[PDB]
């Protein structure tokens, strides 16, 4: 066809080409939290513990549950992403708008 | 910081932290509801079919 | 498409568009009462403040 | 729906109660030190008001 | 007393809080229905 | 009175060795309990900043 007036998916393909580019470093600060709660876990158990089955055990225990929420935390980011992505509100904090 | 020991420290630590009968009650029924809530949800899976 | 119907509104597509344009009236018929904000307010204070 | 919903409630209860045995001095000491923390910190919270 | 105007103070932050709030829910539940069921649903259909 | 203050310092502990057994359970079970209540709370306060 012939180009009368701007398609909206010039605006919206480029929009949802650039939006894609965000997943890598909000996985990036999930890594760097979870090595900051590995960092303290290790300092409370250090400090405190001097039964050293005892320190082990329990820093082990804190560290698989750690690891097991960061397969839970990774998934909403995904889907968030996700969600910037299945539509295009343009009804504020825009030129249009 | 003391009071943990003090309290673990008085002798009879099996009757010190008995449970009242209304709990035991109370269990007794969140089990039954438990299960006859499985056993529905089962039936209700098996029917739609 | 090109067979587009200029007598109704399309339905799903622009009710929904207005079902968007509705969820913004419903998240302004709150009507919190001031006068127990500004007394929960004062207690809070107090109480975080505390001894 | 209704069904899945009333078993999610009940369910992180009942995964406790399936396994009451009268003689546990296990239960009964987890149940001392969440009593002794649950006091301290409404004390700490009267008092301090953190 | 002067606790008057620490009470006013909370009650224009909480208002100004409140006004970032809003934006987020009006933008994102329109995507969060677009994303889980109209767009499933098209998907479905082809 | 420089050997009373020293003293005092060390009667707290010695008093939990001065019946020190090889094997006491209620000492270890004691012991547990204050060791995971001493880390809630010092993670906590690490964290949280209370």
């Amino acid at each position: 066809r012939t180009g009368l007036f701007t398609p909206d998916m010039a605006f919206e393909t480029i929009v949802k080409k650039q939006v894609k580019k965000i997943r890598e470093p909000c996985l990036k600060c999930v890594d760097m939290v979870i090595s900051e709660l590995i960092s303290t876990v290790r300092q409370c158990t250090k400090k405190l513990q001097q039964y050293p089955r005892l320190r082990e055990e329990m820093e082990r225990i804190v560290t698989t549950h750690i690891r097991e929420r960061e397969g839970r935390t990774k998934e909403q980011v995904m889907l968030l992403i996700d969600i910037e992505l299945a539509y295009m509100n343009t009804n504020h904090e825009d030129f249009i708008g | 910081s003391e009071l943990l020991a003090n309290l673990y420290s008085c002798g009879d630590q099996n009757t010190l932290m008995e449970e009242s009968a209304e709990q035991a009650q109370r269990r007794d029924e969140m089990l039954r509801m438990y299960h006859a809530l499985k056993e529905a949800l089962s039936i209700i899976g098996n029917i739609n079919t | 498409g090109d067979q587009i119907d200029t007598y109704e509104l399309s339905g799903g597509a622009r009710i929904n568009r207005i079902f968007h344009e509705r969820f913004p009236f419903e998240l302004v018929k709150m009507e919190f009462d001031e006068k127990e904000l500004r007394r929960e307010i004062s207690y809070a204070i107090k109480n975080i403040h505390g001894i | 729906n209704k069904l899945q919903s009333q078993l999610l409630s009940i369910e992180k209860e009942v995964e406790e109660y399936k396994n009451f045995r009268p003689d546990d001095p296990a239960r009964k000491t987890k149940a001392l030190l969440q009593m002794v923390q649950q006091f301290a910190v409404d004390f700490e919270k009267r008092i301090e008001g953190s | 007393p002067q606790l008057e105007r620490q009470v006013e103070t909370i009650r224009n932050l909480v208002d100004s809080y409140m006004a970032i709030v809003n934006k987020t829910v009006r933008d994102l539940m329109p995507k969060t229905i677009m994303h889980l069921m109209i767009n499933n649903t098209k998907e479905f259909i082809f």
